[PDB]
RNA sequence: UUGACCUCAAAUCAGGUAGGAGUACCCGCUGAACUUAAGCAUAUCAAUAAGCGGAGGAAAAGAAACCAACCGGGAUUGCCUUAGUAACGGCGAGUGAAGCGGCAAAAGCUCAAAUUUGAAAUCUGGUACCUUCGGUGCCCGAGUUGUAAUUUGGAGAGGGCA
RNA sequence: UCUUUGUAAAGUGCCUUCGAAGAGUCGAGUUGUUUGGGAAUGCAGCUCUAAGUGGGUGGUAAAUUCCAUCUAAAGCUAAAU
């Protein structure tokens, strides 16, 4: 709040912090990003290089949803199954009643492989796996089927 | 024949030809008019007569 | 129904026949009044897919406007600003001739309100509308409620805002990607991505 | 006017946004006025719901197509598998839609069930008499929740094939890349002998 | 057709049992009614053939198609504009030198 | 000669209507420049101010010639998001939406294109009466170059059949 | 209350014949403006100017071939603002 703020610390000091010599003025530098390629060359390529330029191809009419894509890491992966029944579900590893997680309806696109998933078959269902998650998945003893 | 703007007969002829029905341009829509109990007919037709 | 016909024959707009009646047409609405009433449609077939019924409290008005672009009222071409905006010539007005002759009509008779309006004919130097007018204070259409939502007041003046065929087609009020400027009024959606909105508790 | 390792701030201020600066004070008002024009509905229109039933639907694109929300209006074929007309269906106070399409059975099932249980829980004075003293409910959409499908079994065998689901979705993805140059060598093959 | 049942592919999708709607009236605008080709039938023959349509006619019949289909699309909006009038043109040609 | 009709007139004709004010908001048109770019011309300010025209309590928009590419949604409007993003730009300064999603509110419809053809079934106006934001009777008109009923694509119409 | 109000209308299921749906308009070229809209977003001027299983849209211009979704060139309508 004000009373807090320097300025009130500066009641009495004439140039009010801004320096006598420079005489704080209204827009030295130019406005905004002025002056980017010509005197504020050096703080542009020195602290935010690759400003200037075309890279890249221009994409037309880009929807987020196309690209909609959350990652999902296996060590992640256990976090889905609810709690209270998670307990069991680490325990009595068995093939015949292998927990499901719908990773879709939990809002994840894709099952990454961060790793250490124990040694329980689970059922990944996902729009998309990767080479080493489903590696792991079936490590676990579990299976992935994809779904839409 | 004095339909204005013309365009409202101008395929009456053409109409009446392909479909075979006997046709006149006669001279006034007031005369038709004046048959049917009104200012102007621009068109007038008979589609039964007595014995 | 002899409007069928008469729809499809006067789509041939360069037949012979059609020509003709054109030609003759263009030199008798030259010779009138540059407004003046019709007293009976032209295209009765237009008109009546317009709107325009055959019963008293109806007008047809004929108007002439005159062709070409719009010249920029500057004295002696001389536009005053940065070259961008020199352009004197050139300049072509927003909206459309339709559009120009509905206003022309409708604040000549300030009594009816502008219906609709439709290209009648053509010339080097003219423009020939045929603009259906419908009197909101005739009993006839007073009654007969499928035309009383004419004669409330907010719908005085329709061709001036903007409201007819033409003044939609000019603002472009089109569903679409094609008109996302322009969906609601190009003003209000301005006005609507240029606000600043603040709230109580600050996002 | 730039200086110092701080982000490039694209503040759009150039414009005189100050005469369009529109500050909510009102959102406490407004929420009053909506509460109280809510309030003088009802007291209007009692004892219908306030609002009407709305159908059930899928949400589009791929992002939320894993969601169902509620739509705008049941559908014509809807509404007659239910057994009723769709201006009979507007006047009981059920939200028709003309231009919606069903194209799929689950979301179609749903919805005529929808329609279903609403007849059974709703009840319609006749036009001649005495109406019956009912007690408004302020919310159909409440009384019908929106309800999430149930997909499948908390927990099932495994289906084991060595499928190498990965190896799976390459495959697909390259026959979707390359299903044009493998059918128009085809053609040409076909073409040439 | 059918979806795969995956997210990706020719026809990703999800695994649904359809129900091939009612057809709509519309999608049925642009249907020819019987007595509308019979209208039109009646314009051409009494309209007769505008400006442009008569030189079409004289170059598809005198120099060559694919010439006069060029024309036409500089004449009309554009190639299927072009494509549709030529093939009209055609049909036209055939009626009026038969019988 | 006499009646029409068509068009065009006049009337201190009968009955009406428009103008002007205000303009905070709204609908269009026209439309700058200062400024920024450390210069300046494209750009920016800005599809803004000023000018002009036109309404209301709101106006506008509005029931897809839509968005999408999905397991599809479903008039319009507004808010939070999208997003300071896709994109635009001496690709410089800067500019920059929209779909989806949540919510508020939700309401849908009407003409023209059909012959009633076994009967213009329609409507204004004058006049008489009355229970008069009007109704009835009669009359003159308008209207067949088309007024009512019926259909508005979601359909619908016609023809039987119960 | 009804001599006002049933030579009444409305809804519904078959089967059949159909099923008309907007032109200087879409669209194209060029010009100017405008847009984030970029081989051209929208609008406007001029020239050209259609079709009916058509037309529009599907954010890279064009041709070939399909699909998907709507039905323009006529109009009205409360609330949220």
């Amino acid at each position: 709040p004000s009373r807090f703020t320097k300025t009130r610390k500066h009641r009495g000091h004439v140039s009010a912090g801004k320096g006598r010599i420079g005489k704080h003025r209204k827009h030295p530098g130019g406005r905004g990003m002025a002056g980017g390629q010509h005197h504020h060359r050096i703080n542009m390529d020195k602290y935010h290089p690759g400003y200037f330029g075309k890279v890249g191809m221009r994409y037309f009419h880009k929807q987020q949803a196309h690209f909609w894509k959350p990652v999902l890491n296996l060590d992640k992966l256990w976090t889905l199954i609810p709690e209270d029944k998670r307990d069991q579900y680490l325990k009595s590893a068995s093939k015949e009643t292998a927990p499901v997680i719908d990773t879709l309806a939990a809002g994840y696109g894709k099952i990454l492989g961060k790793g250490r998933i124990p040694n329980v078959p689970v059922i990944v269902k996902a729009r998309f796996v990767s080479k080493l998650a489903e590696e792991k998945i079936r490590a676990a003893g579990g299976v992935v089927e994809l779904i839409a | 024949n004095d339909v204005d703007p013309i365009e409202l007969v101008v395929f009456l002829p053409a109409l009446c030809k392909k479909m075979g029905v006997p046709y006149a341009i006669v001279k006034g829509k007031a005369r038709l008019g004046t048959l049917v109990n009104q200012k102007t007919s621009a068109v007038a037709a008979l589609t039964e007569v007595r014995a | 129904g002899a409007y069928k016909y008469l729809e499809e024959l006067q789509r041939k707009k360069q037949s012979d026949v059609l020509r003709f009646l054109q030609r003759v047409r263009v030199w008798e609405y030259r010779q009138k009044n540059v407004i003046h009433r019709a007293a009976r449609p032209t295209r009765p077939d237009k008109a009546r897919r317009l709107g325009y019924k055959a019963k008293q409290g109806f007008v047809i008005y004929r108007v002439r406007v005159r062709r070409g672009n719009r010249k920029r009222p500057v004295p002696k071409g001389a536009t005053y600003g940065k070259p961008t905006n020199q352009g004197v010539n050139e300049l072509k007005y927003q909206r459309s001739l339709r559009a120009t002759a509905e206003e022309r009509v409708g604040r000549r008779a300030a009594n009816l309100r502008v219906l609709n309006s439709y290209w009648v004919n053509q010339d080097s130097t003219y423009k020939y509308f045929e603009v259906i007018l419908v009197d909101p204070q005739h009993k006839a259409i007073r009654r007969d409620a499928r035309y009383n939502w004419i004669c409330d007041p907010v719908h005085k003046h329709r061709e001036a805002r903007g409201l007819t065929a033409t003044g939609k087609k000019s603002r472009g009020i089109n569903k679409g990607h094609k008109f996302n400027n322009t969906k609601a009024g190009r003003r209000k959606t301005w006005k609507r991505q240029n606000t600043l909105s603040l709230w109580r508790y600050r996002k | 006017a730039i200086s110092k390792n701080l982000p490039i701030l694209k503040n759009h201020f150039r414009k005189h946004w100050q005469e369009r600066v529109k500050v909510h004070f009102d959102q406490a008002g407004k929420k009053v006025s909506r509460r109280n024009a809510r309030a003088t509905r009802a007291a209007k229109i009692a004892p219908r719901p306030l609002d009407l039933l709305r159908p059930v639907v899928r949400a589009p694109t791929v992002k939320y197509n894993r969601k169902v929300r509620a739509g705008r209006g049941f559908t014509l074929a809807e509404v007659k598998a239910a057994g009723l007309t769709a201006a009979y269906a507007r006047t009981i106070g059920i939200a028709v839609d003309h231009r919606r399409q069903n194209r799929n059975q689950e979301i179609f099932d749903a919805n005529v069930q929808r329609l279903k249980e609403y007849q059974s829980k709703i009840i319609v004075f006749p036009r001649n008499g005495k109406a019956p003293e009912a007690e408004q409910v302020l919310s159909a959409a409440a009384t019908f929740p929106i309800a999430q499908p149930a997909t499948d079994v908390e927990a099932r065998a495994v289906q084991d094939n060595g499928e190498s689901a990965f190896r799976t979705l390459r495959l697909a993805r390259s026959e979707k890349k390359f299903r044009g140059i493998r059918e128009k060598r085809a053609r040409e093959k076909a073409e040439a002998e | 057709t059918v979806k795969t049942g995956i997210a990706i592919g020719l026809n990703k999708g999800k695994k649904v049992t359809s129900m091939t709607p009612a057809p709509k009236i519309s999608y049925k605008k642009g249907a020819a009614s019987n007595r509308t080709k019979f209208v039109r039938s009646l314009v051409r023959e009494i309209a007769g053939l505008s400006p442009y349509e008569r030189r079409l006619i004289d170059l598809i019949r005198n120099s060559g198609e694919k010439r006069a289909r060029k024309v036409a699309k500089k004449r009309l909006g554009s190639f299927t504009r072009a494509k549709a009038k030529v093939e009209e043109m055609n049909n036209i040609i055939a009626a009026s030198r038969r019988h």
